[PDB]
């Protein structure tokens, strides 16, 4: 899972990115 | 800037979104508001 990982909040003209529920 | 010369970033003053949080309203008449990316030293400076 530390590969998966490692292989793959920003302020703009009224976009939102929201977080997910389960982290 | 056109006088001193120095750098200056541009952050936008902050914006987001408002939640509210509802036990019920057949269940109590309370609210919790959620004030989305905004940090709280923020939240009170608004209108309305
Ligand atoms: C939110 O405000 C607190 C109070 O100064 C600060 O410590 C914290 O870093 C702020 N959060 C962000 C993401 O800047």
């Amino acid at each position: 899972e530390d590969l998966l990982f490692n292989k793959v909040a920003q302020k703009f003209n009224g976009l939102t990115v929201l977080p997910p529920l389960l982290t | 800037d056109p006088q001193t010369l120095e750098i200056l970033d541009i952050t936008p003053c902050s914006f987001g979104g408002v939640s509210v949080i509802t036990p019920g309203t057949n269940t109590s008449n309370q609210v919790a508001v959620l004030y989305q990316d905004v940090n709280c030293t923020e939240v009170p400076v608004a209108i309305h």
